[PDB]
């Protein structure tokens, strides 16, 4: 009866928890979080009680879980790498550094295998891969020696690169796919081998895979990066996910469909196509989804859950191959970064404010009545703020159309049809008498042909050249400039302004001067640097004008 | 502007629509026409428009005095026009018949 | 305009000239207080002949089935202007025809207001409403006690324009709409019809009890026709005109020739002894001087065996021999008929002198060997 | 409320939890929680479970101070506290900082122990961390240091308090002032200090780098942004004395500052477009949680005591969209309705994404705009001085712009959105070019410009 | 390559027997009637004439005279003509038995 449900929340910050680290991680009942802080946090999934509370140094980065083993590696941030029993004989722990193993400091982010461990270590530029084995015997929690690391030379520097395993079929915390795209995306050395593959998505958005029975390597014996590592599809945008979907549904679920994920949601379907030359080929699409996608997960049957900051957000692939856009919902609920999904769908999550919470997704007399008095009041709630939504639309769209006319008057008098029809403006000279002296002004008349109407945003700027060159002795006032906003003018409609151009210090009028007129239309107005400005006539006055009988 | 001889397009005065003082204050803090007339005598106005200049006895007449000192006073005798839509200094419009 | 300067920007204002070429338009196209996504490349010359058009997946759902259409319209229309009118014109199309999808209604009025003047009916007429909130059905009782239904079809804007009415009875309904007029105004209407109608009703229910009513089966309030057997193997069509019902009928007759003859006589001698005070049954028994039978064969009454297409036994002597196999029609056919039928039809495929397709009435597999 | 009997209520994780103090006879008054929660099926808060922590000393005056979460510093996690006054008649007031746990059960962290009562600016803060004032004086107990300590700087009012990225705590008193809570004592980038004579609460929400997109409320009743102190898209509030705002979220951009005030009344404001979408009066009380297990916020309006002498009854709650929940077939007209809002509500979400669609291609289209006209920086940079009743204006050149060979000018050009009249803009150009340590070799070539002020100063401002 | 299915292929079923029966030389008429008869006997006992009659008068598009004219066609003249002239006959048939609101909008056309 409540679909969604609390059993703790924690201290955020302004904003609430960032992207990359967090991870929440469910056993059976069992539970494992991290909020990205120092703390990895372990609840009893009936009563949302707490059981037991860790303490690392320094923010945890990523966890996983082996069952077998009942262990749990948890990665410190520049320390290394710090293994837990679980029985683990206040209920908050700090970590001893005994528990401590390959303190590398410099490794970003790890995965499980069986009885391997994968690391991925920065370095300078060239990040490398690692791997270690894993004691298979119950032992003093190992590392063991290096078997392998390789350069991810194709790699060369907040967003914590991820990596992924895959195993086909017959050969754990990762994906199995079906043999036949296995087979299509890697090919036959990985399918031979039934070689578990690794696939690194880095922050570039650069998701490369890597073959672990050919990762085997000695001093005398290095990683060829080119071998070895190779680049699958390049998302311009960092990689949130990696999964594998099972389209076509007709707890080892051997799925179809290779899932990535960009941050900004350019998210990447992958299927087996083998269409058309009786040949196969992987049927790839980029669909273009909103928002920053901050997590997602895969759960039963074709179906991704992801947030956005606005809502958590679900597609479907099931049902050519797959699809040809992912429209997508919601469930209304709000930003949970960190989701993760266990199949009965029910997802768990940890809320960008703080929270734990576990979603579960899948007449009467007179108060079916109250039920119609709340369903209007609702659509009453809605209804007012669609149609405010409207007039912003309308805003937009008559603000094209101003534009448009804008468009249409810019490239009417960019082309030379020979007459400067659209607008026009003349300028001519007028002997004016003021106070005593006799003045020379010139009309600087606007004219409009056109049927183009030029509303606010545009605006008239004159100037007023002195002589040219440029002197030894800059001169007091090189040339004005006058500037005037013109409004609605209309076709055929005109406006005219006259200046001085003449003399009041020393009677001294020096000729050539010449009024070159132009155009300033304002973008910002109708509501990078940015306006533009736009050239109409450019007219000498001459001692010829200015002589007066 | 509206009789003008020329009939071309000069653009409207409007004014400013406050004091750059007063939309100054406005900013920092946050109907039926008018009339007068008048009547007088014939034999008056006939008498002192003697020296009669020619055209219609009065009302016309009467403008042809009335704007006497105002540049735009032979177009009226031209159009003999006994009834007009000036404009102003302050912008606003006033209508004049006789 | 004339030209596609100022008539194109004047038509089509939301399609902006990206480039100074005005060869690349973009941004939305207007449509019955919609607006849509689309984006129109041209070429390095002015020619529709080769030129790129993609939509927003909104609008490519919505031009479903006249792709072609316009792929047609962009090789032989001449301009960029003609060919956006065409377009309009087509979106205009495509939603009066998906009409079913495509309401915002305005809430604050219509929904309110519906619950509303339903209540000033009352809450038992009501018997259906489409969950679009489109079509509702009320019900409607006799002085005599029998139901007749109304379909009402609301707009839009239901109190603006009129309901359309669709209802039983047979005369042409008459609803004087106002915007002022509402449903209770529609329901008084309604009543007035019911009670007008009554004699007409009254003397159909008196056939139907009385008599061997063959034809219509559950017969509507819609038919004016009384298809009756009387005694066996001969029968009479009885149409009535509504508004004169009790006044003699246009009546004949099918069956054996021989026994035609004397009723068609017979009634040509005592047609002027028709009354109008008595009922249709009470001036057919003393005019034909006979009785009726009371459902002389209730169960076998008449199966219609007859083709289904020419609605005759005997065509050429061909009897309805061709079936469906199938309890739900069991409908027979000649053999003529039924190819020509399923021949001319798309669905149905014909072997080499067998035609397996449709049966015209169900839709079910049948085979037809010539 | 607060005194003996009297209770207090509060939010955490679906659920509305109610201390309440009982005079127990055997001895003095206990604290009483009932943890209540809402059932959806009845449309009515069920008692889920309860928790007690008995009181010791036989004196009088316990009375509750505050309740809310916090965020313990030990474990990270929003934990119910209760502040308890205990008064003894002694001129001593102990003020205990009390917390409940997973367990219905209690911890005592902080007894604190003054000899002089404790009134206003009382906010609990991340660190279990209790800040008070007298007569401006400002000190705080944090729940590590165990002590009573003074805040160095001296502050008239203190209008935010709580944790940020880098800092781990700040205080916002004086929008200049800007201290830390570990040593007390960047200012820059805040509300102007024009605000600061009617600001009177203020609510961040959003920082980066230093920048704070943050609201206030006002003295007059106003609401208001700012990123970086830049006031944008104010609103206006119906009633008076506007105490503080919350955030709710409520589904999708449906984010509303629910605002409490002081005249016994609230609003809902609609960000996406500062406007009232809903008012309510006499609020007992107000919070802001998911009650319903949907996953988005909702909040419940509490009204007068005065119906019965009980909490909940005479209770609402909503999202301002979908739900309004509260306190002859008709039947078939039903699943048309429900059908009905729910389309409406995918017009909503899509109108939405259609205009952001709409900006999107405008944007796109002055940038044609502006390479349908048409990379080296010509100008460095733009400055201006004011002179007396002269606006200076000035550029510096590069190199790339030779005045021997290009006549150039420098117009200004008003807003017409202030501009509302055609007056004519005029501007002096001249070249100064000026000797640079002549004792290559480096000439200064700048083109600057003038006009006159008090034409410009119509509307307080311009750009 | 140049199949089209007819017009009322989209339609409800028994419009599609009216209009498959009326398509059939002059007797189109009786055997319009034949098929009233025969859908008071199947289970849907009425015929929803406010179907059949929007969408006569609905228009789709056609491109006909040159390869080259777009036109909007309703379906009365768009389907085949003996169904026409049989349809018109069979209206007179039960004129008082149509609702006044479509006769109308046919008739216009
Ligand atoms: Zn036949
Ligand atoms: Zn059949």
């Amino acid at each position: 009866a409540p679909r969604v449900r609390y059993l703790a929340g924690f201290c955020c910050p302004l904003g609430g928890l960032a992207a990359g680290k967090p991870r929440v991680l469910c056993h059976e009942a069992e539970v494992f979080l991290s909020t990205g802080s120092e703390l990895v946090y372990v609840y009893d999934q009936e009563g949302g009680l707490l059981t037991a509370a860790f303490r690392f140094p320094d923010q945890v980065w990523h966890l996983e879980l082996l069952a077998p083993r009942r262990l749990l590696y948890a990665l410190c941030a520049r320390r290394g790498l710090y293994c837990l029993s679980l029985d683990h004989p206040s209920p908050v722990i700090p970590v001893d550094p005994d528990a401590c193993i390959l303190p590398d400091a410099a490794l970003c982010a790890f995965t499980l295998l069986d009885s391997v461990l994968v690391t991925l270590v920065q370095g300078p530029a060239r990040w490398k891969m690692q791997l270690f084995e894993q004691p298979c015997p119950g032992e003093d929690p190992r590392p063991g020696g290096q078997i392998g690391e390789v350069e991810l030379s194709s790699y060369t520097p907040h967003f914590l690169p991820v990596l992924c395993s895959v195993s086909p079929s017959g050969s754990s915390g990762g994906f199995t796919l079906e043999d036949a795209l296995f087979g299509l995306l890697f090919g036959a050395d990985a399918t031979l081998l039934q070689s578990p593959v690794v696939l690194c998505g880095l922050p570039d958005g650069q998701l490369c895979c890597v073959i672990l029975k050919a990762l085997v390597t000695s001093r005398s014996a290095p990683g060829d990066p080119n071998a070895l590592v190779k680049i699958l599809h390049h998302l311009e945008e960092p990689v949130i996910f990696i999964g594998a979907l099972k389209t076509e549904p007709q707890e080892d679920v051997h799925c179809d469909c290779l899932v990535a994920f960009g941050h900004h949601g350019r998210m990447l379907a992958i299927k087996a196509s083998w269409d058309e030359s009786g040949k196969l080929v992987p049927e790839l699409r980029e669909y273009c989804l909103p928002g920053p996608v901050l997590c997602a997960a895969c759960g039963g049957g074709g179906r991704v859950y992801h947030s956005t900051p606005s809502d958590l957000c679900v597609v479907d692939l099931s049902r050519q191959p797959e699809e040809g856009p992912g429209g997508l919902p919601p469930m209304l609920c709000p930003a949970s970064l960190n989701i993760c999904s266990v199949v009965s769908t029910k997802l768990l999550a940890l809320s960008a404010k703080g929270r734990l919470m576990t979603c579960s997704l899948d007449m009467t007399t007179e108060s079916a009545g109250q039920k119609i008095k709340e369903l209007l009041s609702g659509i009453g709630n809605i209804s007012e703020r669609v149609s405010f939504l409207k007039k912003a639309v309308d805003q937009r769209n008559k603000a094209l159309t101003s534009l448009n006319e804008a468009m249409n008057v810019s490239c009417a008098l960019l082309s030379s049809g020979t007459g400067p029809r659209p607008i026009s403006c003349t300028t001519s000279t007028t002997w004016s008498r003021l106070q005593t002296q006799d003045v020379l002004m010139a009309t600087c008349v606007l004219e409009n042909s056109s049927s183009f109407s030029l509303d606010q945003g545009w605006t008239l700027c004159i100037q007023v050249l002195t002589s040219s060159c440029a002197l030894d002795l800059d001169s007091a006032c090189s040339a004005i400039t006058y500037t005037i906003p013109v409004d609605q003018l209309g076709p055929g409609a005109r406006r005219e302004v006259t200046l001085p151009l003449g003399p009041g210090e020393n009677g001294g009028l020096d000729l050539p001067v010449t009024v070159s007129c132009t155009l300033f239309y304002s973008l910002r107005e109708v509501v990078e640097q940015e306006g533009v400005c736009l050239p109409l006539s450019r007219h000498t006055v001459d001692m010829l004008q200015c002589l007066r009988f | 502007p509206g009789l003008a001889p020329p009939h071309t397009r000069a653009p409207s005065p409007l004014g400013p629509t406050r004091d750059p003082v007063a939309t100054f204050l406005e900013t920092c803090r946050e109907l039926p026409p008018s009339v007068a007339s008048i009547k007088v005598s014939a034999e008056l106005l006939r008498a002192a428009l003697k020296d009669g200049h020619s055209g219609v006895p009065l009302c016309c007449a009467t403008l042809q005095w009335l704007l006497a000192e105002n540049a735009a006073v032979d177009v009226v005798r031209a159009r003999a026009l006994s009834s007009i839509q000036g404009v102003a200094p302050d912008g606003a419009n006033v209508h004049l018949i006789v | 305009m004339a030209v596609t300067e100022a008539s194109l920007l004047r038509q089509c204002p939301l399609l902006l000239p990206q480039n100074r070429s005005k060869t690349v338009y973009e941004g939305f196209i207007s449509a019955q207080g919609r607006d849509f996504h689309l984006r129109i490349v041209l070429p390095e010359d002015l020619q529709l002949k080769n030129a790129r058009l993609l939509c927003s997946w909104q609008l490519r759902t919505i031009l479903s089935g006249y792709h072609r259409i316009v792929q047609q319209r962009m090789q032989h229309s001449p301009d960029l202007m003609s060919f956006m009118m065409e377009l309009k014109m087509l979106l205009e199309v495509a939603l009066k025809n998906r009409q079913e999808l495509y309401a915002l209604p305005p809430p604050p009025q219509f929904y309110s207001s519906l619950i509303e003047e339903i209540g000033t009916l009352g809450w038992d007429k009501l018997v259906y409403a489409d969950t679009c909130f489109s079509t509702i059905k009320l019900k409607a009782e006799d002085a005599s006690g029998r139901e007749h239904l109304i379909t009402l079809k609301l707009k839009a804007k239901y109190p603006a324009e009129s309901p359309d009415y669709f209802v039983d009875f047979p005369v042409p309904f008459c609803a004087s709409w106002t915007p002022q007029s509402s449903l209770i105004s529609i329901y008084s209407q309604f009543l007035a019809a019911i009670e007008s109608l009554k004699a007409f009703w009254d003397v159909m229910d008196e056939i139907d009890e009385k008599t061997w009513v063959l034809e219509p089966e559950k017969p509507p309030r819609s038919a004016t026709a009384r298809r009756i057997a009387l005694g066996n193997n001969v029968s009479i069509n009885i149409e009535v005109d509504p508004r004169h019902p009790t006044m003699l009928p246009e009546c004949f007759f099918l069956g054996a020739d021989h026994v035609v003859k004397p009723l068609g006589i017979k009634l040509s001698r005592n047609i002027h002894l028709w009354d109008p005070e008595n009922s249709v049954l009470q001036n057919l028994k003393d005019v034909l001087e006979i009785d009726f039978p009371a459902r002389a064969i209730l169960e076998k009454s008449d199966f219609t065996m007859d083709c289904g297409i020419c609605y005759a036994y005997q065509l050429d002597g061909t009897i309805p021999d061709q079936v469906c196999d199938n309890s739900q029609c069991g409908q027979p056919f000649h053999q003529i008929c039924l190819y020509e039928w399923l021949r001319g039809l798309l669905t149905s495929r014909q072997s080499f002198n067998i035609i397996f397709g449709e049966c015209p009435y169900c839709s079910k597999p049948i085979t037809l060997k010539m | 409320m607060s005194s003996n009997e009297q209770e207090r209520l509060l939010c955490y994780n679906g659920e509305v939890l109610v201390f309440q103090l009982s005079k127990g006879n055997t001895k003095t008054p206990i604290l009483h929680v009932r943890r209540m929660v809402f059932d959806r099926g009845t449309k009515v808060f069920v008692q889920k479970s309860t928790g007690f922590f008995t009181i010791k000393e036989e004196n009088s005056h316990l009375k509750i101070m505050c309740c809310n979460c916090v965020s313990d510093f030990r474990t990270g996690i929003n934990l119910p506290y209760i502040v308890i006054e205990k008064n003894k008649k002694n001129n001593v007031f102990e003020y205990f900082l009390l917390i409940l746990h997973s367990t219905n059960k209690f911890e005592m962290r902080l007894s604190f122990k003054l000899g002089y009562e404790m009134k206003d600016g009382l906010r609990v803060l991340n660190g279990p961390l209790i800040l008070w004032r007298h007569v401006k004086a400002f000190f705080f107990i944090s729940s590590q240091t165990g002590k009573v300590v003074s805040v160095s700087g001296n502050f008239s009012s203190i209008q935010w308090a709580g944790e940020i990225e880098n800092l781990g705590m700040v205080l916002l008193g004086l929008k200049e002032c800007c201290l830390s809570e570990e040593e007390c004592t960047s200012d820059i980038y805040i509300i102007p200090p024009a605000y600061s004579s009617v600001v009177t609460y203020v609510h961040i929400c959003a920082t980066e780098i230093l920048r704070i997109s943050l609201i206030a409320l006002t003295r007059k009743n106003q609401l208001i942004s700012f990123q970086n102190g830049t006031p944008k898209n104010v609103c206006q509030l119906p009633f008076g004395d506007p105490c503080a705002v919350q955030l709710m979220d409520s589904g999708g951009g449906n984010l509303f500052f629910v605002v409490s005030f002081i005249s016994n009344n609230a609003c809902a404001v609609w960000k996406e477009s500062f406007q009232v979408a809903a008012k309510w009066e006499k609020l007992s009380l107000v919070l802001i949680d998911d009650f319903i297990g949907s996953g988005t916020e909702q909040v419940l309006l509490l009204f007068k005591d005065s119906l019965n002498s009980d909490c909940l009854t005479s209770f609402k709650i909503t999202d301002l969209g979908k739900i309004n929940y509260s306190s002859e077939n008709r039947y078939l007209v039903v699943p048309p309705l429900e059908t009905g809002l729910k389309v409406c509500f995918s017009s909503f979400r899509e109108l939405r994404q259609h205009l952001l669609l709409k900006e999107k291609i405008i944007s796109k289209s002055y940038k044609a705009l502006i390479n349908l006209v048409q990379s080296e920086q010509l100008v460095e940079k733009i400055w201006y001085r004011v002179i007396d009743d002269s606006l200076v204006v000035g550029v510096k050149t590069t190199s790339s712009l030779k005045l021997s060979l290009n006549d150039v000018t420098l117009s200004l050009l008003m807003d017409q959105a202030h501009d509302s009249r055609f007056r004519l803009l005029k501007c002096q150009n001249r070249v100064i070019k000026l000797s640079t340590n002549p004792f290559k070799k480096e000439c200064v070539q700048i083109i600057t410009a003038v006009t006159s002020l008090s034409p410009l100063l119509t509307f307080s401002k311009f750009c | 390559e140049g199949v089209e299915p007819a017009p009322w292929a989209q339609l409800e079923a028994p419009a599609r027997l009216l209009l498959q029966a009326l398509q059939a030389g002059p007797e189109g008429a009786r055997r319009g009637l034949g098929v009233l008869r025969a859908l008071g006997s199947r289970g849907w006992e009425p015929f929803d004439w406010g179907r059949l009659l929007e969408a006569l008068c609905r228009e789709e598009p056609v491109v006909q005279g040159p390869d080259g004219r777009l036109e909007l066609k309703p379906l009365l003249l768009r389907l085949p003509r003996i169904c026409q002239r049989n349809l018109m006959s069979l209206l007179m048939a039960v004129r008082p038995s149509l609702p006044e609101s479509g006769l109308l909008s046919v008739l216009q056309i």
